[PDB]
């Protein structure tokens, strides 16, 4: 026999190990691979697909209504419409999105984000709104003047129903932790900032038209986005054997 | 990252015995992100 | 020119067999997974009998009974091929054969006025299970040509998030923008062919995410109509007619 | 009939420096979600960017990297020195939720078995004993007792190991009669039956059962067994909407309705 | 090819179980026999060569050769139709329904036998060899039925036997294969052998 | 070798679609007017819609209910396409389309024994009118799959001589010689296509000209069976199903 | 004098598209089983077929794939610290029935031995003990006791292992004096004797015995042993009609007569 | 299925020690299915 010396690790079962092992059916011949549409090779292909943000996560909103950002004819100027932390992996409106689910399967992320909004009022309903991304350092902007100093887009309601605000990757480090859990890890360190929306002018409508309307909010990863360190999704759990 | 040099010899008869695949690339996501018939260029308006 | 300027024209014409569908307010056309329907390859096939390919007799547009966008409307869905299992020669070929394979061209219609607002998600979902009940009722898993009303839209009737249904081929009918959605769907399955009376490969859902509202006094009765055409179909295992 | 190409990449996209743009021609920001297409507005078109040669990889999100690790699929204790486990991955939710992210998938699997002896009070024992795990395909006779003739296993594959040895481990090929496993099936298990209990399950996903026994009788103690499964050489099709409700049953995707996924906050204007 | 134990009824014992009974009719379009074509399930097929080996495996694929040999007198004539009904419903109830499927019309004559090929017509490339339902729900794989009917009638001269027999043979075709070896359920023991 | 020696072999096999018919006592095969079925030429066609050509789903053998050669048997007849108008996908395609065109392969079966004697004329007659009554009954002009019994065989139900029916494609089933007749028929009409629910292009008749007799004690119950396959068919003018 | 060739194939036969046929010439469907030949009617001749490039393999049904796995052939407990097992494969029916599917066969074998200590009540013990398995060819002296001189095993092959080590395993060549083992023998064991007990057994199939002992005396406990055998490099001739009745004796194929193999159904016309 | 590349070196003296054969093909079954002297073509009748 060839002299050998076995080492530490011998006999261990590392779940992420990658060895060759005997097959239960050494001569088995599988069915042929047939042509099936929609092959996916990497989940980055999935997170780049836009999905709805559960943005109106308030007590008065149930089910489907939680996807609608409320808009209404104003009687004052420069008012706020919505606010949200841009972090894709933290608890909140982003957690149930495609991007959020996969981000929650990992410990770190990087990349620009695509936030697209679609106005759903009548053809006659007009309006201009400003959507801003505030890089970290302080709290969310308190008014439109402060918000507009950051990255932003001014959206004009019209034939092209939607607008995209790209939240560019602006970070000290190449990656950020996906959680901002503070008590233990002090990960608030990684906060990516905020996205806020304000009336640029006002929502305006003809006589007897609905004075309230909705905006749907979409989010997806950009082509420079990636994830690292797989981890179990915190949303999936069980307390006992399943029926 | 991954080694540019490493041993990859199969000791078993069936491919099912082999270690994990080592490709790991991604592909353009258009079949999922933009499954449309008409091209809508980034610089133009989507509908006319 | 749409091609030269890089945009999609809002008008469209869909012609299959003896049927032609037009719209003047479309939002491009979706082709599921970027794949048009295709015939079964000799290298993928397993059933050895020469298939029947009905052509225009089955590959044409079939319009189903309309559904009203009521004030309490939660959405509506149709299973495929279930919804057309008893319509025309497509239905007959589906019934007389054990095996069926085919793609689809779906056109969802809903017009209102520039005085109305509302938004419908029009999505074609592969293997869409109606599993909100401990023991799903056949009336809901296979509602036929009338389709079935949604009871749990937020959870997509299957325990997932409605907002993530966008991962499946879809479009939206946002009244201020368009009055129709068009989707071309290839055959999808883990098999070359399958039974059209035991398995529904796709499920078409039309779900209101932004409720229908309008200027006071406007027409309140707004229907939603679905017109579907089988495309590139083939059948094997001929025998007497059998329905589920 | 594939009109959309899928070129491969080994790194994420670079950022190229861009300058200002004041025009009526190019309007990258204007979009239309109604088309079903995700926005194509690029970073460089929305703000002035700098050059960034981005070498970030994409490996850890590949199907192989995401699925390529072991997860618990079975856990039980023998009774009378034997236990029959029907091979299915719906009992333990973690791996289950992962698999349901794809509609169809082909893959080989590496099964790892960890076993030890426990007493009547479920206290682990330092006791080395030989155990046998036999794969019984559908149609083959399942042993009723710890010493039935089927344990001869002349055709059924069996793996005999010891609680004193490292965990047992064997690879299995893609065994379905189908051309891919299905993690979502909108159909019934048979013709002529439309009962709810026969809905949403594709029989070809069930390859049989694993029957476990100790080769000889333990005295008052039992064999505790955990079975782990690791997908290998994964090929997948048609990504699915992720599970967003707790699982309730092992064989169905039934769930409890809910009016919200994420928790509520005071107001939409306060992040 | 090996013989199918087709007449597996209470009144048939031993060798008689291989004979399909045929007799001069006084009515038309009548049925002669029926059988599920699945080669690995319990029934007439289980004791055949094809059946035994199929029972040593979990999955099968391929067309099947069902050949029949008429054994009446040289003067005994007849025409019968043998049909294969692909799955979806129950076995055909009458000749009209049966003839809509794959079939062959057999004319008794010098060439004593006829072959009905049950072509491989399946959704998947393979089928499970058992149709056990309670646990695995394998009824999913049912391959269909083979039925036989009088096309015309069995006709004989004066004082000839008015009953005759048909022997039934079955075998795998050249596109047939089996996967996943398993212990044959028919072989067992309750203790040590003498 | 049949070709080398210049004779016709008494055995035959007819395979169409998923059906195979065999006989060991044939008397050659007749091909009506020496013409096999053919598709409609672009220079003969008039209906402009792309036709449906069902293929194997309809071009296969359909066996009709048998008829008994009773002691008082005068003969039996079936109209085409009437007899198959409600059978399989051929029937469905016939019903769902205004226009139909097609040929046929007919196999008539009647076996007895070398102890029986009898002779049946098996003739396929173009435009065969059942006009013995002042006002023909629909039950007799279109008897369906069951066919109808002859009442006036000598006058061929149309005022002509039975003996001259030989001018039409035919064969005989003379028990001492053969037990089956096979005829291939091309589409015949004064038009490119026609309605399958208003016009029967051919009529198959099986008429006893020499009564069935046999050695005392022989089997007395002798059926006659007809198996017919549509061949080279095409349909135009699709709509809902309509029967006569 | 071989008039029938046997070309090799690695995949099942393809299906080629076929069209209709209306003729008096070719009659593929007409057959005659009296000739002793199996029908030669092909799929393409009986119905109209499509093209099917069939890549299904034939590997799992090869003799090597069918026989190439371990099966139980012996199981016993020592008595007085010793046990004598006559090498024969008629004790356990599963492997036995497999071998009888061939008339003649040559093959090497891999023997695997699994052993553990059990007490008087047949309860397994966690006790590591050295054991010896000695192959005693016919004509060699068989030890009467656990400590007899034959255990010196200077010529007889022996394998010494421990219940605390993995199962012992050794390969054996094709050892028969014949040119193949026989799994069916219509003859007697000797000249000058026609007693029934000497019929149907070919002596050359018996290569000796395995005698087992623990190297030193166990105190009140016994050694439980299981012997598995795996045929390798199989060459076979003349397929046989499969066993269709239960086995009753270890050395003979005697059986109980029966009037049916499969169970009865109500009528031949109801599937 | 089986690997197109895998190690196959024998470590032992006797062939009996070698791992299982890796051929596994099948042969035309005519010696069992059609062991007849006269060829009976598929398109012709068996006996005349
Ligand atoms: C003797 C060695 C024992 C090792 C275990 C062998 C197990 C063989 C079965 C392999 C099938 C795995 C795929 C199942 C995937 C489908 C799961 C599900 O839908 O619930
Ligand atoms: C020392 C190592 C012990 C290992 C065991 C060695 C056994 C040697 C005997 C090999 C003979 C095997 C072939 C017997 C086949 C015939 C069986 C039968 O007909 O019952
Ligand atoms: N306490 C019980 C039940 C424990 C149990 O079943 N735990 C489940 C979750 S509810 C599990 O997944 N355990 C993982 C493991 O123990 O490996 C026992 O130990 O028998
Ligand atoms: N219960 C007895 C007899 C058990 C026995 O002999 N079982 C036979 C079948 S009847 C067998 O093949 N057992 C397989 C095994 O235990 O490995 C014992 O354990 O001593
Ligand atoms: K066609
Ligand atoms: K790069
Ligand atoms: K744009
Ligand atoms: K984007
Ligand atoms: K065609
Ligand atoms: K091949
Ligand atoms: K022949
Ligand atoms: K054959």
């Amino acid at each position: 026999g060839i002299p050998t010396l076995y080492t530490p690790g011998s006999g261990q079962f590392l779940t992420t190990d990658d060895f060759q092992t005997p097959c239960m059916l050494p001569k088995f011949q599988p069915t042929p691979v047939i042509d099936i549409p929609g092959e996916v090779k990497n989940f980055l292909e999935v997170v780049q697909v836009e999905s709805l943000v559960e943005i109106n996560n308030v007590e008065s909103a149930e089910g489907v209504a939680r996807y609608r950002i409320p808009l209404n004819v104003q009687d004052a100027m420069d008012g706020q419409i919505m606010a949200l932390r841009v972090d894709p992996g933290i608890d909140g409106p982003m957690q149930s999105t495609l991007l959020g689910v996969f981000t929650r399967y990992y410990a770190q992320w990087s990349g620009s984000l695509d936030f697209t909004f679609m106005f759903c009022g009548t053809f006659m309903t007009t309006g201009k709104v400003i959507i801003a991304y505030t890089p970290p350092g302080g709290d969310q902007p308190t008014n439109r003047r402060q918000a507009m100093l950051g990255t932003h887009v001014v959206w004009d309601f019209g034939l092209q129903s939607s607008i995209t605000l790209v939240v560019p990757w602006i970070s000290s480090g190449h990656f950020r932790g996906t959680t901002l859990e503070n008590t233990i890890y002090k990960y608030r360190y990684y906060e990516a900032g905020y996205i806020t929306m304000w009336y640029q002018t006002n929502m305006v409508v003809p006589p007897n038209f609905p004075t309230t309307a909705s905006i749907l909010m979409f989010v997806a990863a950009q082509p420079n986005f990636s994830l690292r360190i797989l981890k179990d999704r915190p949303d999936i759990s069980q307390e006992g054997a399943l029926q | 990252g991954s080694n540019i040099h490493y041993t990859n010899i199969n000791y078993y008869e069936n491919a099912a015995s082999n270690s994990l695949n080592k490709q790991d690339f991604t592909q353009d996501p258009e079949k999922f992100t933009r499954p449309v018939v008409d091209v809508m260029k980034e610089a133009a308006v989507p509908l006319k | 020119s749409a091609e030269a300027c890089g945009y999609s024209d809002r008008v469209a014409q869909l012609t299959l067999g003896n049927s032609t569908i037009t719209t003047q307010e479309a939002a491009n056309i979706v082709v599921g997974y970027g794949r048009w329907p295709t015939s079964l390859r000799d290298t993928d096939a397993t059933a050895v009998d020469k298939p029947t390919q009905p052509g225009v007799s089955a590959e044409r547009f079939y319009t189903l009974p309309s559904v009203q966008w009521t004030n309490s409307f939660k959405g509506h869905y149709w299973k495929l091929p279930d919804a057309l299992s008893e319509l025309g020669l497509f239905g007959q070929n589906l019934q007389f054969h054990y095996l069926y394979r085919g793609g689809w061209v779906i056109h969802v219609q809903c017009n209102a006025t520039k005085f109305h607002q509302g938004t419908l998600l029009v999505v074609a979902t592969p293997e869409h299970k109606i599993q909100s009940a401990e023991s799903p009722a056949f009336a809901r898993t296979n509602p036929g040509e009338q389709g079935a009303a949604y009871q749990f839209p937020f959870t997509f009737e299957d325990g997932t998030a409605l907002g993530n249904a966008l991962i499946y081929p879809h479009q939206w009918v946002n009244l201020r923008t368009n009055n129709s959605a068009t989707l071309v769907l290839p055959y999808v399955n883990a098999l070359p062919m399958d039974s059209g009376i035991r398995h529904n490969n796709w499920t078409l859902s039309v779900i209101p995410i932004v409720p229908l509202e309008y200027a006071a006094g406007a027409t309140t009765y707004v229907p939603i109509t679905v017109t579907i055409a089988p495309m590139c179909t083939e059948y094997n295992g001929l025998r007497a007619a059998v329905t589920q | 009939g594939q009109v959309i190409k899928s070129a491969v990449r080994s790194t994420v996209e670079n950022t190229v420096q861009s300058t200002h743009s004041i025009t009526t021609e190019a309007t990258p920001a204007l979009q239309a979600a109604e088309t079903g297409a995700t926005s194509n507005a690029s970073d460089e078109s929305m703000i002035e960017t700098r050059n960034v040669v981005n070498t970030h990889g994409v490996a850890e999100t590949s199907l192989e990297a995401f699925y390529g690790r072991a997860g618990l699929v079975a856990m039980f204790s023998t009774d009378g020195g034997i236990y029959r486990w029907y091979i299915n991955f719906g009992e333990y939710v973690q791996l289950r939720a992962k698999l349901e992210l794809l509609t169809y998938a082909r893959f080989d699997m590496e099964f790892t078995i960890v076993a030890q002896v426990v007493n009547a009070q479920s206290k682990v024992q330092d006791f080395n004993v030989d155990y046998q795990v036999m794969f019984v395909p559908p149609g083959a006779s399942v042993p009723e007792n710890q010493d039935s003739y089927q344990w001869q296993s002349s055709c059924n594959p069996s793996v005999i190991s010891n609680t004193g040895l490292p965990p047992a481990r064997v690879s299995v090929p893609f065994m379905s009669s189908a051309n891919a496993y299905s993690f979502s099936y909108d159909g019934y298990t048979q013709f002529g039956d439309t009962s709810g209990s026969s809905y949403g399950i594709v029989p070809s996903n069930y390859l049989g059962m694993l029957v476990v026994r100790t080769c000889e009788d333990l005295d008052g103690t039992r064999l505790r067994v955990r079975v782990y499964a690791k997908p290998k050489h994964v090929k997948g099709w048609i990504p699915r909407s992720p599970r967003m409700t707790p699982y309730k049953s092992r064989y169905t995707g039934v769930y409890t309705d809910t009016t919200k996924f994420c928790a509520n906050r005071a107001r939409i204007t306060t992040a």
